[PDB]
């Protein structure tokens, strides 16, 4: 039999102090505490996530603390799940992220073992969604989220909170699932907010944490004895759950309430160090250390696979959740159309056949486009990326893959639909606004403002990357659009007049040479009239030379410099989120 | 507004005595009524206080009488009663009778010793 | 005696009156609770334990009449129940509070009594109001300290604040949807124990908790349990398990009871806008990091634009380069003026919908209180976005064209703050707000006089335009630029057929537009959180 | 709460000007009162509110804050302010007294 044994540990301002507890394959241990007791400090420390004592021997063997992820699961409260997917897809890209055999026959045997265990067979085929729009419930989300944790096929798993956000039935319904799977040879740890008093005689046995102190383990029998021969017997009619947290709970509403709360907590501590229980857990840890005959740490099922194997999984799964959402799909498609829409109803055409407008509205409608293409890419990353992001975040700490991977896929996913997007709006408004009409200039236009849609999606990714709150990327995002399409472009300011810093910033904006090639590729082959305040660009190279002179000998040096902002911007969000990963 | 003690006499340990107090020129009934004593090495320790009519006329004591001292009034009469029983153990002082606590110890009495 | 009980057992604030009856017959409601029949008195206190509120409302929501059709009867003091009638009678205190963060609980306790209390009352009436309803919930170590939820107060204390907010006025029916959520064990029960005393006067005090955690159902006088909206017990606690053993439910040993049977299923107008601008003053003009970041925010676009259209130097500014720095003063701004005013709007959209409920003020006064509380900080921002940006773009020197050009920018920069308040009235969420604001913003963007030459538009850009504060600012500021200097630079364009005081006066009448619009936004539309 | 008065003893004179000082173990939010106690054994209350005046109380009395402590002073002192002086918190139960100040001439 399985056995995971805790012995001194101690977190440091100190959150632990001293832990030690015992439990064996078959027996599930609930663990409660205060705000501040650190249980919570206590589950990160056995699933290995600043300075750490104690030792955490797993079968006998101790483990070293590198070897807590590929030996303990962790399930989180958060429920981090894509809406547009099954469950059983979702299994199955979590099996293919986590084991890689052979055909997908294997695959599909784990998922379906692991749903019919967890009793998801019914649910296999349906979308998750949303539990208050027509989803599964949020006991069956639980359920999915412990079915992906067991495909690695586990025997220690810690809980935080599993019940926390759940009603009354479908807690008690998962501290049931949660009681069944530890009887499956199979070590569970979890932890409790308020339980209920049906709940007691569940759990094998019972810790208190407070302000890190380990204030009494075992079985719940042992607890109200020993909690009776301390002075304290359980009221008839009391939730032993709630008179024993409020027994050993400092309350601090004054300072000599504060006082007499942690005398008495102090002195069962001192009670339970002098007891019984804790000789014979520490003696039980020494007798499954020393014993020499208990079978090897069970660690997970398999190696991790490739890079390259994992970002086409991860690829895949990102692409299958988009289109499967049929709202996120027109936005994507139509958002630069609806701009370009917006735009044509105010414009309806350019007069380039008179001086009195002609000028005046291709320089606004140029502005125009060039900041509003980022703005829709800021606004599709910041629409579609903040759960991806999650589900990365929640999903790296378990070993299965990493959030650059995630950011990559997202962008080898967004580059078509941007692309088809950009197309579209061009095929629609280029034509009916009657700028240059020619096919050549159709495409260069099209592929100039294809390359700014991505410039600020990626910078958006970069910034979510950093920045946790999606609306202050969305502002920041905006404001530095609106500086680069006034700073960069020389619409405006006539940049071989502005300052030295401003005009250096310029450089440095894709803004600038975006305005540049739509200038040298709309303003180059026409002429205007007006049948000297400002006719005197009847032809549009003087304009081209007053506003850019040698931007006509720059084209395909701005397309190459946008063509290498895009993956600066990417391999920068490579940077951010390997910076994110690590300081989260 | 007038306070008034009396009562204050000669009685060493093992006996009782009640104090009173004889209020005036207020409405006895909507008033919380105070006994706060000071020893003569005792800066001032409060001692019972009996709630107005709003309360139903409850009363309380400090921890170092609660169990020997029953404050009481006469609504009739308008004067507040103090039955001190097993006293004079360290409760020598100049007891005082004030009407209101929560607002700040106002319209204090004379004392009585004892 | 694991709680704390050296407390002081005395009732400093009771109720003054006739006892309060709360008689339920038969109430009926669907889309839940079925058969609903009670009768509270005065100086008793009701707990509804179990699965009570069917959806969006609760059951203490169906007895005020909130929420969803009834179809039984509900009486208030002997009289049938009426939307007046609750609120002239009942107190509500919600699970969410919704205070002020940069006010004390005395200043809180004195703005309420002074916009509750009858214009009758003395000062010194008020302020001993206040005393005794700080006294009476334990509140006098906390009077000179602040709400903030920020350091603040605790999460006890702020509920005792809302208590004492919704108590100033002396109600004789006290109701509270779940007093103790979110508070520890010890606060919860200190909770429980103030309310007992609340009710232990003469008022009526109703109770809505889900999970007592077997101290808070052991201070229950009387409880309701609900299952799935019918009732199952009604009476004492201390009972209740008693009433189940009788009839063939006993309960356990080592269980909760609730958790078991809950498992087995004056003053015035002028007085009102004076108290509300003064609570926000006071409340805003301590808002330090908001101050300093919208004053960063106006600093760095000021200083942004002014040094990109540097006018000093070598080389002077340009017709179109002023024609582009003039655009730009009147339409970068708008951005941040909608971003902050939408979101100040939606960060006191609860506390003005239930203050709204509840009488405080008639939606009349808070338009005007609001407009000119937003006045100072408005002309504070005008100031550090306008004055410097003119010199740093070497303007037209002079006194009167500087003065004209601040007022311009000053009257548009109002009238787009009053069209971001009239859109966040107008619509719920703030992100449709925000949409909304922005397309207005694109709108009038695209009509100005700079990108479309105001000749290129048909019929519907050119009325746009002509309602389009950002034109009109446009051609206010390329008058007050270039007119006698110099004027057929302003008539081979369209920015000469309108004189000043006419594009003063237009922006005028959009900014009262715009004001008409939120006044009315504020008075039909119902500000739902 | 615990209230310290400082200083027990003090001495002066007729035209003089008198500084007492209480200090709180905890917040009181100037729920404060300054009592006097002649010395034949009334008791009267000086000043409540640790600011406002009691009604037939002289004006010379003042009461001032000065961060958590609390002050009575007596400006223009005369040969009736001869007497006990005591400061009492009532913003938490139950209700203390302070050390007391014997005002010496
Ligand atoms: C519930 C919370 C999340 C809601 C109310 C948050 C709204 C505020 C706090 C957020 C949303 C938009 C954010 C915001 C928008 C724009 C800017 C301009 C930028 O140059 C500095 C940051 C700044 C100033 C930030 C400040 C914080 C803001 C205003």
């Amino acid at each position: 039999p399985h056995s995971l044994g805790i012995l001194h540990a101690s977190y440091s301002r100190q959150i632990l102090k001293d832990v030690s507890l015992y439990v064996e394959s078959g027996q599930i241990m609930c663990i409660l505490g205060s705000s501040g007791s650190g249980k919570t400090t206590l589950l990160d420390a056995m699933s290995g996530r600043g300075t750490f004592l104690g030792e955490v021997y797993v079968n006998g063997r101790a483990l070293r603390r590198e070897q807590f992820q590929d030996c303990f699961s962790y399930v989180l409260q958060s429920d981090t799940l894509l809406s547009s997917l099954t469950v059983r897809e979702t299994l199955h890209y979590t099996a293919l992220l986590a084991i890689r055999r052979g055909n997908p026959g294997s695959f599909q045997k784990k998922v379906e073992a692991v749903m019919a265990e967890l009793s998801l067979s019914h649910v296999a085929d349906r979308l998750i969604g949303n539990y208050s729009l027509g989803g599964i419930s949020t006991g069956e989300r639980r359920r999915v989220s412990i079915a992906a944790q067991l495909l690695q096929d586990p025997k220690v798993m810690l809980f935080d909170e599993p019940t926390t956000g759940l009603d009354c039935m479908t807690a008690n319904q998962i501290v049931v699932l949660l009681v069944e799977l530890a009887r499956r040879n199979r070590i569970v740890v979890l932890t409790i907010h308020q339980p209920r008093s049906e709940l007691f005689q569940l759990f094998d046995k019972i810790a208190i944490l407070s302000f890190g102190e380990l204030i009494f383990c075992g079985t719940p029998a042992e607890m109200l004895d020993f909690f009776n021969d301390c002075g304290y017997p359980c009221p008839e009619h009391s939730n032993p759950f709630d008179f024993y947290m409020d027994l050993t709970s400092v309350d601090t509403q004054s300072k000599e309430r504060e006082i007499e709360t942690s005398k008495r907590v102090q002195m069962i501590e001192s009670a339970y160090k002098k007891s019984a229980i804790c000789h014979k857990t520490l003696k039980n840890i020494e007798r499954m250390k020393h014993l020499k005959t208990l079978p090897m740490v069970p660690f997970k099922t398999k190696d991790s696979p490739g890079v390259f194997s994992k970002l086409g999984v991860l690829l895949r799964r990102v692409t299958r959740n988009l289109v499967r959402n049929k709202l996120a799909v027109i936005t994507r498609l139509l958002q630069n159309l609806i701009m370009g829409l917006f735009l044509l109803f105010f414009v309806l055409r350019v007069r380039s056949n008179v001086l009195k407008g002609a000028i005046q509205d291709r320089v606004g409608l140029l502005y125009q486009f060039v900041g509003a293409t980022p703005y829709t890419g800021m606004l599709n990353a910041v629409n579609l990326f903040p759960v991806l992001r999650a589900v990365s975040d929640q999903e790296s700490q378990d070993g299965l893959y990493q959030k650059w991977q995630m950011m990559l896929a997202y962008a080898l996913h967004v580059l078509p639909f941007s692309v088809v997007a950009t197309m579209i709006f061009s095929s629609v408004c280029y034509w009916t606004l009657g700028l240059h009409p020619e096919v050549a200039r159709f495409g260069y236009f099209s592929a100039a403002l294809l390359a700014p849609h991505l410039i600020g999606e990626f910078l958006t990714l970069v910034l979510l990357g950093i920045v946790q709150n999606p609306n202050i990327v969305n502002s920041v995002v905006a404001l530095l659009s609106i500086a680069g399409v006034l700073v960069g472009s020389g619409f405006l300011r006539n940049i071989q007049e502005m300052p030295i810093p401003f005009k250096i910033i310029s450089y440095f904006t894709f803004q600038k040479y975006c305005s540049e090639i739509l200038v040298v590729n709309e303003f180059y082959g026409l002429n205007f009239t007006c049948g000297n305040p400002m006719c005197a660009f009847t032809q549009g190279i003087q304009f081209i030379e007053k506003t850019c002179p040698g931007a006509t000998s720059r084209f395909t040096m701005n397309f190459l410099i946008l063509y290498s902002f895009i993956p600066a911007l990417v391999i920068l969000g490579i940077v951010v989120f390997k910076i994110r990963d690590h300081l989260i | 507004v007038k306070l008034v003690e009396s009562g204050g006499g000669l009685v060493q340990p093992g006996g009782s005595l009640r104090l009173s107090c004889a209020t005036s020129g207020f409405t006895f009934s909507e008033f919380f009524m105070e006994w706060v004593r000071q020893p003569p090495g005792k800066r001032l320790e409060w001692v019972a206080v009996s709630r107005n009519e709003a309360n139903d006329y409850t009363t309380d004591y400090s921890a170092s009488v609660k169990g020997r001292f029953i404050v009481s009034r006469d609504t009739s009469q308008n004067i507040l009663y103090l039955q001190m029983n097993a006293l004079r153990a360290e409760d020598t002082a100049i007891y005082y009778c004030a009407r209101d606590a929560w607002m700040g110890f106002d319209y204090w009495g004379q004392g009585t010793t004892v | 005696r694991l709680f704390s009980s050296e407390s002081d057992n005395s009732l400093y604030f009771t109720y003054s009156g006739q006892p309060n009856t709360l008689e339920v017959r038969d109430l009926n409601y669907q889309v839940g609770i079925q058969n609903l029949s009670f009768k509270v008195r005065s100086g008793q206190m009701l707990a509804i334990i179990g699965s009570s509120g069917c959806g969006r409302a609760s059951l203490l929501d169906v007895i005020t009449g909130r929420g969803k059709i009834k179809s039984g009867q509900i009486w208030i003091n002997g009289q049938p129940s009426s939307p007046q009638l609750v609120r002239k009678c009942v107190a509500h205190v919600r699970q969410h509070n919704q205070l002020l963060p940069n006010l004390t609980v005395r200043e809180t306790l004195a703005f309420i009594a002074q916009m509750r209390l009858p214009r009758t009352f003395s000062q010194a009436q008020r302020d001993k109001r206040v005393e005794d309803v700080i006294a009476e919930l334990r509140l006098r170590q906390c009077a000179d300290t602040r709400v903030g939820n920020v350091r603040g107060l605790s999460g006890g204390e702020r509920r005792r604040v809302s208590i004492g907010v919704q108590l100033l006025w002396n109600p004789g029916i006290l109701i509270l949807d779940e007093p103790t959520s979110g508070l520890d064990s010890f606060t919860a029960h200190n909770l429980v124990k103030t309310l007992s005393r609340l009710a232990k006067g003469n008022r009526l005090v109703l109770i809505s908790l889900h999970q007592p955690r077997s101290d808070i159902f052991r201070l229950f006088d009387l409880v309701l349990l609900m299952t799935s909206g019918t009732p199952i017990y009604l009476g004492a606690a201390q009972h209740m398990v008693q009433y189940f053993t009788a009839i063939g439910y006993p309960c356990p040993r080592y269980s909760n009871p609730a958790d078991f049977y809950v498992d087995l299923t004056m003053p015035g107008a002028v007085q009102q806008f004076t108290t509300l601008i003064r609570r926000q003053i006071s409340n805003d003009f301590r808002d330090l990091p908001t101050l300093l970041i919208h004053g960063a925010e106006a600093c760095l676009m000021s200083m942004t634009i002014g040094f990109l259209y540097f006018g000093h130097g070598s080389i002077q500014l340009s017709f179109m380069d002023t024609a582009a720095l003039l655009f730009m003063i009147g339409a970068l701004i708008p951005f941040n003026v909608i971003l902050d005013v939408i979101s100040k709007c939606y960060s006191e959209r609860a506390m003005l919908y239930y203050e709204l409920e509840d009488g405080l003020y008639t939606t009349g006064p808070y338009f005007f209180a609001k407009i000119l509380g937003e006045l100072p900080e408005h002309c504070a921002y005008i100031i550090i976005y306008g004055m410097p940006t003119y010199w740093l773009a070497n303007l037209r020197p002079g006194l009167q064209p500087f003065l004209l050009h601040f007022l311009l920018v000053w009257l548009v920069v109002f009238c787009c703050r009053i069209m971001a308040l009239a859109a966040a009235a107008l619509l719920p969420t703030f992100h449709m707000a925000s949409f909304f604001s922005n397309a207005l913003y694109n709108s009038f963007y695209l009509a100005g006089g700079f990108m479309i030459n105001l000749s290129s538009l048909w019929t519907v850009p050119a009325w746009i335009s002509k309602v389009s504060f950002l034109r009109w600012c446009f051609e206010g500021l390329m008058k007050i630029q270039f007119s006698r200097r110099g004027d057929k630079i302003l008539s081979v364009m369209e920015l000469d057929s309108y004189p000043l005081y006419a594009i003063y006066l237009i922006v005028i009448g959009l900014s009262g537009g715009f004001m008409v619009l939120y006044y009315v936004s504020l008075r039909f539309i119902k500000q739902k959180p | 709460i615990q209230m310290t008065q400082s200083p027990s003893s003090l001495s002066a004179s007729l035209g003089e000007r008198v500084s007492l000082t209480c200090r709180a173990s905890q917040e009181i939010s100037g729920y404060l009162s300054w009592l006097q106690q002649k010395p034949d054994g009334t008791i009267q209350r000086l000043i409540y509110a640790a600011f406002s005046l009691d009604s037939g109380v002289p004006k010379r009395f003042s009461g001032s804050r000065s961060g958590s402590d609390y002050s009575l002073t007596i400006s223009s002192l005369e040969s009736e302010d001869l007497a006990h002086y005591y400061c009492l918190q009532y913003a938490s139960y139950p209700c203390t007294f302070g050390g007391g100040t014997k005002l010496e001439i």
